[PDB]
């Protein structure tokens, strides 16, 4: 868990020059998903 | 025959995806209808 | 974009009330000016409030992740 | 509310009035050189060089980018890179000094020339202020 | 009794139709202002995410949460994180919530106020129950969601007032009139023609002797009588957000009378 396709949402993730593809939808996107830090927030 | 260039394309014309697509198409393409 | 909880103006409830009135619509085959009568929405201010809000996230939620 | 300028209701703009989303997107690539002299993405420190930024670089993460659950400000960096000469000088990207707000989402692709193309997006709640124009 | 006097004309459970009587001006709108703004409430604070994957922002939400009414009949008997010994916030001054919503169905999944769980301790008092008064007992349409779209918080609601914000604000909306045949003078219509044809006769002008031309003005004329009506959110019945005002507004008329003698040793 750390990266993720943009189209079949898969948690993939990875390291250094393992090129930037999914494993099945070449689609070369990905993003980040959120962070195991929660988050506070004011309620107004 | 031969390559010649590139021309970029007007979206939602003739040569674009977009124009055959249709509602259900686009959400999934992502663009908005 | 969801209803919005409350009414700017007057800060009476009003997110309950967005399934109630689409239905005396669809359903009840009811007119705006009345259906909202029906879920007390008296003055204007919170009237304006409902009939309206666009339900954007409707749209919105067609899309994927 | 003389002279063109209105009196608001605070009451209504905490119920909700008039609030806003803000997002903006900073973006950057490494570096290709023909003769394989690359930059990088990375959490980097001294080691040499020193022409670092001035604030945080610890909320970045180790690919050298931010998690889209972050609260951002100040300076605090939103991209660590570095770019190799002869051996670690910056080339990281700060939040603009003005704004501030909360990392939204990060992505990670790919530029015709394979090189690592990175863009980050920050969100922000704009709720309506005394000088704001309507 | 004694001084001002009610006789509460229509009432129920979300409106309190009545008539203020034989008090002042100044008093009667005091009161007015006190129910609106300085009454005690309960409401979320603070939002904690973990996970959420909606269409809407983290902060969107958060926002919401707040102006989900929640019960406060016991507020009273509820401190003030700031006035409570604890580092931060405990069950002595604090309702802790949680919600949690994974769109399991084939067709929006919808989160409504009723699925917060309340988790701290009451320690036995009616407080921080999400107020329903939906007729399908659902109340406030939080947000909805699509395929596998999470969504986990972890609420703290304390008390506060209008002041500080809206969301503690237990009042919403209050008519209030007097002398609805202008007899006082204390305002001039404005008309094209006739005042009287063109601008409408309330409600209220039953309950008040017509004018009748031939008299004089009336100078010496004050102003008694007042045609109120406190309709209510729910957080709290109808008739507190009148007699909490009237107490609050009480207490805050003692303050003075206190504070007016620590300052009489010196
Ligand atoms: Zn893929
Ligand atoms: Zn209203
Ligand atoms: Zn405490």
């Amino acid at each position: 868990l750390k990266y993720i396709c943009a189209e079949c949402s898969s948690k993939l993730s990875l390291s250094r020059t393992d090129a930037v593809r999914c494993k099945d939808c070449g689609h070369r996107i990905l993003l980040k998903a959120r962070t195991k830090r929660l988050v506070q927030f004011e309620a107004r | 025959k031969v390559f010649i260039g590139r021309l970029p394309i007007m979206l939602r014309s003739k040569n674009c995806y977009l124009s055959e697509a249709t509602e259900s198409d686009l959400y999934k393409l992502k663009e908005c209808p | 974009m969801i209803v919005p909880v409350r009414c700017f103006s007057c800060g009476k409830v009003v997110g309950d009330k967005w399934e109630s009135y689409l239905n005396l619509l669809q359903e009840d085959e009811l007119d705006e000016g009345t259906a909202l009568s029906r879920l007390g929405l008296k003055r204007y201010c919170c009237r304006r409030m409902i009939l309206t809000h666009v339900d954007l996230i409707e749209k919105f939620l067609r899309y994927n992740p | 509310n003389q002279e063109d300028s209105m009196i608001m209701n605070q009451s209504s703009i905490d119920r909700g009035l008039f609030r806003s989303l803000f997002f903006r997107s900073y973006m950057d690539q490494e570096k290709k050189y023909g003769m394989s002299i690359t930059e990088t993405f990375e959490k980097p420190q001294r080691t040499n060089t020193l022409r670092m930024k001035h604030g945080t670089y610890d909320k970045l993460d180790d690919d050298g980018l931010i998690a889209p659950g972050v609260r951002v400000s100040g300076e605090d960096v939103i991209i660590g890179k570095t770019t190799p000469i002869s051996s670690k000088r910056d080339a990281s990207t700060p939040l603009r000094s003005t704004e501030n707000g909360i990392v939204d989402q990060v992505l990670v692709t790919t530029n015709q020339d394979g090189l690592k193309f990175v863009k980050v997006r920050v969100r922000t709640t704009k709720i309506p202020q005394i000088g704001d124009k309507f | 009794e004694e001084g001002p006097q009610v006789k509460i004309r229509e009432a129920s459970k979300d409106n309190v139709d009545f008539i203020l009587s034989n008090v002042d001006l100044a008093m009667a709108n005091s009161l007015r202002r006190v129910m609106i703004a300085e009454i005690p409430t309960l409401a979320i604070d603070s939002v904690e995410v973990e996970t959420n994957t909606t269409v809407l922002a983290d902060e969107f939400i958060a926002h919401r949460l707040g102006l989900i009414p929640l019960q406060s009949m016991d507020i009273e008997q509820l401190e003030y994180s700031r006035d409570c010994f604890c580092e931060d916030h405990c069950d002595k001054c604090s309702v802790v919530l949680t919600l949690q919503a994974f769109g399991e169905s084939e067709s929006t999944t919808n989160v409504y106020s009723k699925d917060l769980v309340i988790v701290s301790n009451l320690m036995g008092r009616n407080i921080g129950h999400p107020i329903i008064q939906d007729k399908e007992g659902n109340g406030v349409l939080i947000c909805k969601l699509r395929k596998g779209q999470e969504l986990k918080l972890t609420c703290v609601a304390k008390k506060g007032i209008a002041k500080e914000h809206a969301k503690w604000g237990p009042a919403a909306a209050i008519e209030f009139e007097y002398d609805p045949w202008n007899k006082l003078k204390h305002t001039d219509y404005w008309y094209e023609q006739d005042s009287a044809k063109e601008w409408p006769q309330s409600k209220n002008c039953e309950y008040e002797d017509p004018p009748n031309e031939g008299d004089p003005f009336d100078y010496k004329a004050q102003a008694d009588t007042f045609y109120m009506n406190v309709e209510s959110v729910g957080s709290i019945p109808v008739d507190q957000v009148v007699v909490r005002g009237i107490d609050t507004l009480q207490k805050k008329v003692a303050s003075i009378l206190l504070a007016l003698t620590q300052m009489d040793q010196d």
